[PDB]
């Protein structure tokens, strides 16, 4: 994971430039996964 | 015994398994399902009433 | 409880535990257990005279 603030532009997507990502979470689930889904705040 | 040493030919099962008539398809020592890929230095078959 | 035939060589450390009958065969079978239709639980049946 990592995390940045960008306020410089808003329409544009995936700023130039370069980041590193760190380790943080391992989890031994031994699940055989192929399709995943993301969830969002619903009024 | 009508024992007959099926030999020097390569075996194929898959005609009595896909016809009509024969049904039982029981099989021990290999799998049923590998007949077709298995050779043999004699085949002991038995045909009995 | 063990089986004797499963469709494909499993990658290492998968755990399928489905219990639908193989179609041998060319029979339909759909549920109906038999000869080219293999329900694949089976048993051993672990005696002591063994």
């Amino acid at each position: 994971s990592k995390h940045t603030p960008i306020i410089v532009r808003e329409p544009e997507d995936l700023p130039q430039g370069f980041s590193a990502l760190e380790p943080l979470v391992d989890l031994p689930i031994g699940i055989n996964i192929t399709r995943f889904q993301t969830l969002l705040a619903l009024h | 015994w009508n024992r007959k040493r099926i030999s020097n030919c390569v075996a194929d099962y898959s005609v009595l398994y896909n016809l009509a008539p024969f049904f039982t398809f029981k099989c021990y020592g290999v799998s049923p399902t590998k007949l077709n890929d298995l050779c043999f230095t004699n085949v002991y078959a038995d045909s009995f009433v | 409880l063990y089986r004797l035939f499963r469709k494909s060589n499993l990658k290492p450390f998968e755990r399928d535990i489905s219990t639908e009958i193989y179609q041998a065969g060319n029979k339909p079978c759909n549920g109906v257990a038999g000869f080219n239709c293999y329900f694949p639980l089976r048993s051993y049946s672990f005696r002591p005279t063994y």
